[PDB]
């Protein structure tokens, strides 16, 4: 297939869009992480849930520093 | 699954004619740069070619077979002596074997001519020669381990002219003894 | 296309290269799909491969074939076989790039003719000033010492590699007249 | 994938620890995120757009606020994203400042004169 | 058709062989000029008289050009008119509507020219004056780096992202000096005798050296080192053999005139005859 | 198009825009893909592109005409500008 390929490329193009949008906002997260953000918002999910989740999982890595 | 996936090469080809977002096809090189397939489908239609003009009974020979290396140790088989499946005591394939198997043919013939111990400077002649056929016989697989086709050609054409002019010297009626030893003096 | 031009450069002539007394090396010409920016180039090259089969058959023709001993020196005598010996050992360059060509299109076969043709562009003009040189040789049937001075006459000449190549011929030449005056003086 | 294994990879990236080293807050992300699971307030990624470009104007840079106009635009030209509310918001919630009144600011449908 | 096919494919096969250019264009006017520009046509009501535009690919133009300039002659574009390479007008691509593409292959086609009279002068060489071929020498040595240079663009064509505007751009300080060795062989074939012919252009060089006196100084230095070395070479002979020697003279002096060895001209020729007077003992 | 655009803008007149001796690279043709207003910004845009090839041909005269060194310099800085 060519079409599904593309659309991968396509998918690339929006991830470095929120590269930007992620390093002027001065976000932790990196690419591959977000295309996991972007697969749990393809099952459904609340932001707020996942904010809480990732506000818990990088101050507790402020615990063990 | 995604980031898997995504790392591949993209498009650096870019299009004049398709500007938004070119996919990319690949601007179709010439028929000098491109090959090994393109060139077996061009001898095979320059053959169609001739066997049209023919009628269809012209027959060259190689249309395809064999090698690069194979071909090189069937060749240097023949410089022992030991003849091929072509030759005993694409179609130009068959011109650069014929200009190295005279070579090995001519070989044969000089060992052929000293296979035998009258005459006792004769006896002493011919045991003199075999003492540079040896040399002949060492001077090949000890030089190539295996080169290109062309160098076998090129490389043994300093070595084989000088065993050709020992076969104008030889007979292969012809003097032997002190006729031959005068004449050789 | 690839291979096919090396083979016949080196004197094994096929079929696309059809070997003529008077046009040489000269390429089909009736493709119905051959591209005319290749032509100009396929006849360029031609030239090289047909000089370089005149040389080869000259000395093989007249070195070798006798056990050295007419009364002409055009085509017989010691310092005409000098001439063609040197003259062998000026052309192994030319097998030097043949053979250094085929192992740059069995890395890639996708190699343009520009690529080639400027690296031949240095033999380009060096076979056709020797070829003068050899040619009035034999057809003046230019006897003895004779031969000494027209190369030599040839050797004034403003191109540096023709003048150092020509210069190898007559020290080659050389040695021959200087081996018999070591001798009688 | 599914949403309990999906965790553990995010476990993993954040942390540099394994998921089998810690499950503490592994544990915590499990609590939070199957108690509740569907939002509270409408979505539209206009209102986080016009949100996003508060927030620009806030950290003292305004050229940026011009660069996620365009990017944002580039976000529709796409379209693969199911919700793009959810990550626009998602990525909001995490903002940083490099470097009054809070009870004005542009809020969501309060979804009390709605019912689905 | 099992052969016709795989030629197809891989190789062109549309402008020398009848086979009109096949392209899957998506369309859109960004890069559909022409048919929007035949529409455009068709709603000015000629009525119609159809030209020859044949709507190829664009990247071949530009190998074809630079092959033009590398040297080579005889290609399917840039029609011949006396032996001047001049543009072709039945061949169009998409854009530049064919006035402004007419003008940009006009200006590769006048640099053409001056390429084919240099390469017409080399092959009636291969196919003496004591100076022509030290001279076409140097000439062909300045075309063994500039080919070079080409076929590394061509090289890049293989393996694109490459337009117009860029290797002209490239190429703009090799079109510069080219214009000058329009200027420099124009004296070399303005012409009796084939030493004063030889001066003749010896001189501008021994002048447009001084001219400059940046980039085209090293050029002009390395053809002129190149043309007067066989004079240097006869002045040594004529000066430690005690004689000089060239078939029918190409010297000035006897027993149009060039400034570099005049200063100290009359210390050779006193020089000369004297050690002739310690051959002579 | 723009292909076109920006080589006409490099010098190439071209039968979109018609070259002249007094203001270069006039437009008046009317095509109904374009704006009828788009021209008077093209207008603005042609002012650019003539000076630049007003430029090349003082360039390609020089170096009563005018001659010297002073010549080879106040048109090589034209050059990297």
């Amino acid at each position: 297939a060519a079409a599904a390929a593309a659309n991968l490329n396509a998918v690339r193009e929006t991830m470095d869009v929120l590269l930007e949008i992620s390093r002027i906002l001065n976000t932790g997260l990196d690419m591959e992480t977000l295309s996991i953000c972007v697969r749990l918002c393809e099952q459904g999910i609340n932001p707020e849930a996942l904010s809480s989740v990732i506000k818990e999982l990088r101050k507790a890595t402020e615990a063990l520093k | 699954l995604w980031e898997a996936a995504l790392t591949y090469e993209a498009s650096k080809r870019r299009c004049w004619e398709r500007v938004g977002c070119p996919p990319g096809h690949r601007e179709e090189p010439y028929l000098t740069e491109a090959g090994r397939d393109a060139f077996d489908k061009f001898c095979r239609l320059h053959q169609g070619e001739l066997q049209l003009l023919a009628g269809g009974v012209l027959q060259a020979p190689q249309p395809v077979l064999v090698k690069e290396c194979e071909l090189v140790k069937d060749v240097l088989n023949v410089l022992i002596g030991v003849v091929s499946a072509t030759f005993s005591l694409p179609e130009s394939i068959s011109s650069l074997l014929s200009e190295v198997a005279e070579y090995g043919t001519c070989y044969t013939r000089l060992s052929h001519f000293s296979l035998q111990p009258k005459g006792l400077v004769f006896q002493a002649f011919t045991s003199g020669l075999r003492r540079y056929l040896q040399y002949y016989r060492a001077c090949v697989l000890s030089t190539p381990p295996t080169l290109s086709l062309l160098t076998i050609g090129f490389l043994f054409k300093k070595l084989g002219r000088q065993l050709r002019y020992l076969a104008e010297l030889c007979g292969v009626a012809f003097p032997t003894g002190v006729k031959l030893l005068s004449y050789l003096y | 296309m690839i291979h096919e031009l090396l083979l016949a450069l080196s004197g094994y002539p096929g079929s696309i290269f059809t070997w003529n007394k008077r046009s040489g090396l000269q390429v089909s010409q009736d493709f119905p799909f051959l591209h005319p920016s290749e032509t100009s180039v396929l006849n360029r090259l031609c030239r090289l491969g047909t000089d370089y089969i005149r040389f080869t058959e000259f000395i093989e023709q007249y070195t070798g074939h006798v056990q050295q001993q007419q009364g002409q020196g055009g085509l017989h005598g010691i310092y005409l076989r000098a001439f063609c010996t040197g003259l062998d050992s000026v052309l192994q360059p030319y097998r030097q790039a043949l053979l250094d060509l085929e192992q740059e299109f069995l890395g890639d076969p996708h190699l343009s003719i520009s690529h080639v043709n400027y690296f031949l562009d240095q033999f380009q003009l060096l076979f056709p000033s020797v070829m003068v040189v050899v040619e009035q040789i034999k057809s003046q049937k230019i006897h003895g010492c004779q031969i000494l001075e027209t190369v030599y006459k040839h050797s004034c000449g403003g191109l540096p590699p023709v003048r150092s190549a020509l210069e190898k011929i007559l020290a080659v030449c050389h040695g021959v007249m200087y081996k018999q005056l070591s001798a009688w003086m | 994938k599914s949403p309990n294994v999906l965790l553990q990879n995010l476990c993993c990236r954040i942390l540099g620890r394994s998921e089998a080293d810690v499950a503490q807050q592994f544990q915590y992300a499990v609590r939070v995120i199957g108690s509740n699971f569907a939002p509270t307030v409408e979505r539209d990624e206009f209102l986080v757009a016009e949100k996003i470009k508060k927030e620009l104007i806030r950290q003292r840079r305004e050229a940026d606020a011009a660069l996620f106009s365009e990017l944002h635009r580039k976000l529709h030209s796409q379209g693969v994203l199911k919700n793009k509310w959810s990550i626009l918001y998602l990525l909001l919630s995490l903002s940083e400042d490099p470097r009054s009144y809070a009870t004005l600011f542009a809020q969501a449908l309060p979804r009390d004169a709605h019912s689905t | 058709p099992d052969d016709r096919s795989w030629l197809e494919h891989h190789v062109v096969h549309q402008y020398w062989t009848a086979r009109p250019s096949q392209f899957p264009h998506s369309l859109h006017l960004h890069s559909n000029l022409a048919a929007v520009w035949d529409q455009h046509l068709y709603s000015s009501d000629p009525l119609y008289v159809p030209d020859d535009r044949v709507l190829v690919t664009e990247t071949q133009v530009i190998r074809e050009t630079l092959w033009l300039l590398s040297g080579v002659k005889k290609l399917f574009i840039f029609q011949l008119i006396d032996g001047k390479v001049t543009v072709r007008n039945n061949i169009i691509v998409t854009h530049l509507t064919h006035s402004c593409l007419r003008s940009v292959l006009e200006q590769i086609a006048a640099y053409g020219q001056v390429v084919f009279r240099l390469q017409e002068f080399i092959d009636e060489v291969m196919g003496p004056f004591r100076t022509y071929q030290a001279f076409m020498w140097a000439l062909y040595k300045y075309f063994i780096s500039f080919k070079e240079e080409l076929a590394e663009i061509e090289k890049c064509i293989i393996n694109t992202t490459i337009t117009l505007a860029i290797v002209v751009d490239k190429l703009a300080p090799r079109l510069s000096q080219l214009k000058v060795l329009h200027k420099v062989f124009s004296t070399g074939v303005a012409e009796t005798r084939n030493v004063v012919r030889a001066s003749h252009l010896l001189n501008t060089l021994y002048k447009a050296i001084l001219e400059y006196d940046e980039q085209t100084v090293s050029l002009l230095f390395s053809l002129w080192v190149e043309t007067v070395r066989p004079y240097l070479q006869t002045v040594d002979e004529w000066i430690v053999h005690g004689h000089l020697w060239d078939g029918a003279r190409e010297f000035i002096i006897q027993r149009t005139m060039v400034s570099f060895l005049k200063p100290v001209l009359k210390q050779i020729i006193m020089a000369g005859k004297s050690m002739q007077l310690l051959k002579n003992l």
